[PDB]
């Protein structure tokens, strides 16, 4: 019973595709004070 | 201006207005700084 309760936390949270990547953008700019260049649909 | 003139026939240079605008100069610097994805992986994958 504990198995699928670790599962259905994972398989029911994500609404954004690479949800970890936006969490990387949060967990850098909080450590580093609003880093520029976070939001880019482009590749430089 | 420090004004002075004199003389009997010595020509008297008139008073002087001096305004000088002197600009500043920019020099934007940059040091690069590297953090690896393997460094950022351990905070953000939460192993056992």
């Amino acid at each position: 019973s504990f198995g699928p309760m670790k599962r259905e936390v994972m398989e029911f949270d994500p609404e954004d595709p690479y949800k970890v990547s936006k969490m990387r953008k949060l967990e850098r700019s909080i450590a580093k004070g609003y880093v520029y260049g976070a939001d880019h649909q482009a590749i430089t | 201006v420090p004004r002075v003139a004199t003389g009997a026939g010595i020509p008297t240079s008139r008073q002087t207005t001096v305004m000088v605008s002197k600009y500043s100069e920019k020099s934007p610097i940059t040091i690069p700084f590297e953090i690896s994805a393997a460094c950022l992986t351990h905070l953000k994958e939460t192993f056992e």
